[PDB]
Order: structure tokens, then C-alpha cells, then sequence
């Protein structure tokens, strides 16, 4: 039962340290959640994330 | 009798973004399950 | 059945930027697959016009005697099978599981792809790219 | 028998063969936590699966 929602890719703010992915995508919308592989959606993530560093598309985080 | 179907392929195909966002196709049910195959292992001897 | 299963981009001109792929389809069997099947020497087959055709004039409808079957799949849609599966080359080589997955560009699949074994991180990629 | 005494506690993992006897339950929720990557809160809530 396939659902299309919307990544990112990760996340930053005015600092730039990121997260994304412990360890499936996304970081939907609706706000940013993050119950992937399989069902859908979790809460803010909290241990749901690495910090890597950023890439372009700049501030979410693409 | 009621010959020729072409019945190909055809899967859900998710459509790609252009922006920094992309879409993806996560699922919704579990549905687990099947039998599956048999490795024959040996001969009779 | 092994092959496809989910789920392609689906097939744009534009795969990646700028991944010059040769792997599209023009339109149906690709470039490519136009080369190897070019430059590969078969005398075969024959499907309603290659029977008439060496009747004009290999003999597996000659002889009858022996006699090719047909491959089970017409050429558009083995062709349609690895098209998918060349969609589905980028966002499920991402993964993060067998599938269940994705629509990423091809680029940013090479990224991961890249920034996975060849472990060189995002710095590198980053500046720069060409590559 | 003995092999399907071993899914369980050998399917955990954490190296082959070294272990142990885990309830099957908890074998499959760790076994379906790992690829089917969803995490605790969708096999807390709920099971039936």
C-alpha cells in the first residue's frame, strides 16, 4: 500500500550541523517526521540521526 | 481461445521532483508471508 | 519477477546532472542494448516477415526437423523491464531497504553510491564535482 | 528441531555461533526491526501482526 510523500535529505538551522538518516528517508513534511521503512510517521527524532555534514540546497539540507 | 493478452509490466511508478525535495513510496500493511523453495541436497543413493 | 517488482523515476530524458547516459530509451530497446545487439552477428530470427523474408531468397522453419521457440517476452517489454529497473537505479540504490523505495536523482544517487564505498565524504563531492 | 530451537537465539545475532535462547516473539521484532527498519513504536503499537 504505497503512500508518495516528500523528503528532505536532512535538516540544518542558522548553525549548520545536520542529521539524516538512522536510517531511512526522510524526514518527511508534516512537520519533519521520520517512520520510514516500511509505515509512516514517527515523532521529532531524537535518535533518529547522524550529523553529517552539510550539503547545498542550502539550510534543509538537500 | 481468446488469444493475446499483453499483460506488462507494470509498476507503481513513483514520479521524481526537481527541487531540493524528492519523493519517495513508503508503504502502509505488512502482509508477511510465503512458502518458498526446495535445495534438493543429495540424490537417491 | 526477480527484476522489477517496484518502482521506476519513470524514464525522463534527463536522468542525472550531468551524467551523460547513454542507457535511455530514444523511442524500446536503448542505445546501448542498440549496440550490443548491432554489432552482435545473429543470421536469426524470423516472426512473421523473416519466414517470407528467406523465402524470398537460419532454416529452423526450413528443415522442420528442428525449430526455434520464440523468447516468451517481445523486445519492448525486456526493454521495459530494465527501463524500470533503470529507474529504479537511483532511488533504490539509496537504499534503505529491498523495495520499498524511492524517486532521488541519478546524481545525487552517484553521491551516495560514491560517498558510500569510495568513502571519500562530502567534501570531496562537493568541490569538486566532474566526476 | 535443534535448528529451529537455534532461530530464535541465533538469529539475534551477535556472532555465529556463540548464543543464546531469546523468546521467538522478541526474535521476530528484533528480526523485524532490522530490515523492515520500522523501529519499537510500530511494533509496541501495535502487534497483530
Amino acid at each position: 500500500n504505497h503512500i508518495e510523500v516528500v523528503s528532505a535529505y536532512g535538516l540544518c538551522d542558522a548553525a549548520n550541523p545536520t542529521n539524516c538518516i538512522a536510517p531511512v528517508n526522510g524526514y518527511f513534511i508534516k512537520t519533519n517526521n521520520t517512520r520510514i521503512v516500511d509505515e509512516w510517521s514517527y515523532t521529532g527524532s531524537s535518535f533518529y540521526a547522524p550529523e553529517p555534514i552539510t550539503s547545498l540546497n542550502t539550510k534543509y539540507v538537500a | 481461445m481468446r488469444l493475446a493478452s499483453i499483460a506488462f509490466n507494470h509498476p507503481i511508478q513513483v514520479d521524481q521532483l526537481n527541487s531540493s525535495y524528492f519523493k519517495l513510496s513508503i508503504p502502509t500493511n505488512f502482509s508477511f508471508g510465503v512458502t518458498q523453495e526446495y535445495i534438493q541436497t543429495t540424490i537417491q543413493k | 519477477a526477480s527484476v522489477k517488482s517496484s518502482q521506476s523515476s519513470p524514464i525522463i530524458p534527463g536522468f542525472g546532472g550531468d551524467f551523460n547516459l547513454t542507457l535511455l530509451e530514444p523511442v524500446a530497446r536503448s542505445a546501448i542494448e542498440d549496440l550490443l545487439f548491432d554489432k552482435v552477428t545473429i543470421a536469426d530470427p524470423g516472426y512473421m516477415q523473416g519466414y517470407d523474408d528467406c523465402m524470398q531468397q537460419i532454416c529452423a522453419q526450413y528443415v522442420a526437423g528442428y525449430k526455434v521457440l520464440p523468447p516468451l517476452m517481445d523486445v519492448n517489454m525486456e526493454a521495459a523491464y530494465t527501463s524500470s529497473l533503470l529507474g529504479s537505479i537511483a532511488g533504490v540504490g539509496w537504499t534503505a531497504g529491498l523495495s520499498s523505495f524511492a524517486a532521488i536523482p541519478f546524481a545525487q544517487s552517484i553521491f551516495y553510491r560514491l560517498n558510500g564505498v569510495g568513502i571519500t565524504q562530502q567534501v570531496l563531492s562537493e568541490n569538486q564535482k566532474l566526476i
